[PDB]
């Protein structure tokens, strides 16, 4: 039942708003020190927002006069509403209650934030062929897509051994890329044919590229 | 004039002692009589900030609050020779208000009957050789007042 | 305000040995207000010690808090597969802030990578834009150096990498360097090198192609 769950996430253009939700079950919202803790991709943990019981909000220096915390007697909810919002604020936000003294004890798995003023659009696939008893490494590259995330699959997931799918990083033009790989024996290049599956459901694409020599 | 039995035993924040006072130091800001109300109990250095108008805190919100039209002034000095304070209150206390109950929080939905555990806290915690902000610091209050009446100062 | 720093940026032990985590505290702060977390990939930080060292309810007894002051240890005294994770220390003052975290690996052998250059594919060229693809394949340790070279000309500002975690199976990491130039730029050059640098290998190993030869 001591569960907090996060909700309200999503796609924010810079400089726009938004407000998070946090709904509490087992414990009281108005009774705890409630706290918003983010976590930036691929960085820590960093506080954000901090109520008292008694209604005092507390802001670190790099959020103050943009961000506002507040909370619902009647729905056990707690809410955050963002204003101003930069690059800096694409994180998965997280409300964990707060015993001063002995630490924050309860989590919530968190919603996702993403400020940028890209729109959605298609990934672009372009096959990493192989070049001439050994292994082989091939693969496709997909590049300039937007927003996360993106399912790669090898064969429709009949080759899984060997396959090395790599974390996507954001591009300096505002799209994702990625690409994924796989060895295989360079007996079997010219018997075996090797399919990548790419999935993104934003912008409906669906694509099966192959990778030949 | 009783000034030197304020300054052996103290009291916490959390039960502060105020004295009728009629017919008679790191830290000293005034900011504004038919009655003098002496305040004595001690805070933390981070904490001595918390004795001022306009005010947030774990000390200001559920231990000691200053009615923001304070027309006396806060005295205080250095590390203290010999503490509770609350940590969890449902509601900021009221200017001058003193809580004394030592009833179970209750943080959850399910009530706690007294006993220590999940969602149910002890209000009051617990406070050489450390930095000296969270060293103790003994804080003297004093509290002017002034109505239509004949005055006792 | 109260920074924290942690030390090491990446811990590697084996299962079975001692963990030493380090939490520094650049001024003098309560040993009530310190907190360690153990955050899975994928899952919300956990609570292990509360104040200096006590344990949270349900953390096992191989936790271990300890350290005053400015200086503070986080200990694992038999480290189980599954406490290699990253871990945190936290301090409160008037508002709760964080240490960047250390990363928590599993010891393994050296391993030199496998270094394969990919050219940009036809059909990329076709709009406008050329991608530059060298893979480092099941390395160890993560720290490996790509350098990439355009006719021997040393070229930064136009690569991203990315590395996978540490695998199930073998515990070796795998990087993906990009080298994004355009269609002019790309057919201004005919040599494209990828210098790896690795503890694994003993000399740095380059593989290279000519732009328009098969």
């Amino acid at each position: 039942e001591v569960q907090l769950v996060e909700s309200g996430g999503g796609l924010v253009q810079p400089g726009g708003s938004l407000r998070l939700s946090c709904a509490a079950s087992g414990i009281t919202v108005s009774s705890n020190y409630m706290n918003w803790v983010r976590q930036a991709p691929g960085k820590g943990l960093e506080w954000v927002s901090l109520i008292y019981s008694g209604g005092s909000t507390y802001y670190a220096d790099s959020v103050k006069g943009r961000f506002t915390i507040s909370r619902d007697n009647s729905k056990n909810t707690l809410y955050l509403q963002m204003n101003s919002l930069r690059a800096e604020d694409t994180a998965v936000y997280h409300c964990a209650r707060d015993l001063v003294v002995y630490g924050m004890d309860v989590w919530g798995q968190g919603t996702t934030v993403t400020v940028s003023s890209a729109s959605t659009k298609g990934p672009s696939v372009f096959p990493l062929a192989p070049s001439s008893g050994g292994t082989a490494a091939l693969g496709c590259l997909v590049k300039d897509y937007f927003p996360e995330p993106v399912t790669v699959s090898w064969n429709s997931g009949a080759l899984t051994s060997g396959v090395h799918t790599f974390p996507a990083v954001l591009q300096s033009s505002g799209l994702y890329s990625l690409s994924s790989v796989v060895t295989v024996p360079s007996s079997s290049l010219g018997t075996q044919t090797y399919i990548c599956n790419v999935n993104h459901k934003p912008s409906n694409t669906k694509v099966d590229k192959r990778v030949e020599p | 004039c009783p000034f030197g039995e304020v300054f052996s035993k103290f009291a916490s924040v959390y039960a502060w002692n105020r004295k009728r006072i009629s017919n008679c130091f790191s830290t000293f800001k005034c900011y504004g009589f038919t009655n003098v109300y002496a305040d004595s109990f001690v805070v933390k250095g981070d904490e001595v900030r918390q004795i001022a108008p306009g005010q947030t805190g774990v000390i200001a919100d559920y231990n000691y609050k200053l009615p923001d039209d304070f027309t006396g002034c806060v005295i205080a000095w250095n590390s203290v020779k010999q503490y509770l304070y609350r940590l969890f209150r449902k509601s900021k206390l009221k200017p001058f208000e003193r809580d004394i109950s030592t009833e179970i929080y209750q943080a959850g939905s399910t009530p706690c009957n007294g006993q220590v555990g999940l969602n149910c806290y002890y209000p009051l915690e617990r406070y050489p050789t450390t930095g000296v902000n969270y060293q103790p610091f003994r804080v003297v209050v004093l509290s002017f007042e002034l109505l239509n009446g004949p005055a006792t100062v | 305000e109260i920074v924290l720093t942690q030390s090491p940026g990446t811990l590697s032990l084996s299962p079975g040995e001692r963990a030493t985590l380090s939490c520094r505290a650049s001024q003098s702060v309560s040993s009530s207000y310190l907190a360690w977390y153990q955050q899975k990939p994928g899952q919300a930080p956990r609570l292990l010690i509360y104040g200096a060292s006590s344990r949270a309810t349900g953390i096992p007894d191989r936790f271990s808090g300890s350290g005053s002051g400015t200086d503070f240890t986080l200990t694992i005294s038999r480290l189980e597969p599954e406490d290699f994770a990253v871990y945190y220390c936290q301090q409160y003052g008037s508002s709760p802030t964080f240490g960047q975290g250390t990363k928590l690996e599993i010891k393994r052998t050296v391993a030199a990578p496998s270094v394969f250059i990919f050219p940009p594919s036809d059909e990329q060229l076709k709009s406008g834009t050329a991608s530059v693809v060298c893979l480092l394949n099941n390395f160890y340790p993560r720290e490996a150096k790509v350098q990439w070279k355009v006719d021997n000309a040393l070229q930064s500002g136009n690569s991203q990498e990315s590395v996978t975690e540490q695998d199930s199976k073998d515990s070796t990491y795998s990087l993906s360097s990009t080298l994004t130039l355009s269609k002019a730029d790309y057919e201004k050059h005919k040599v494209y090198a990828c210098e790896v640098t690795h503890q694994g290998l003993s000399s740095p190993v380059t593989k290279s192609f000519n732009r328009g030869e098969c």
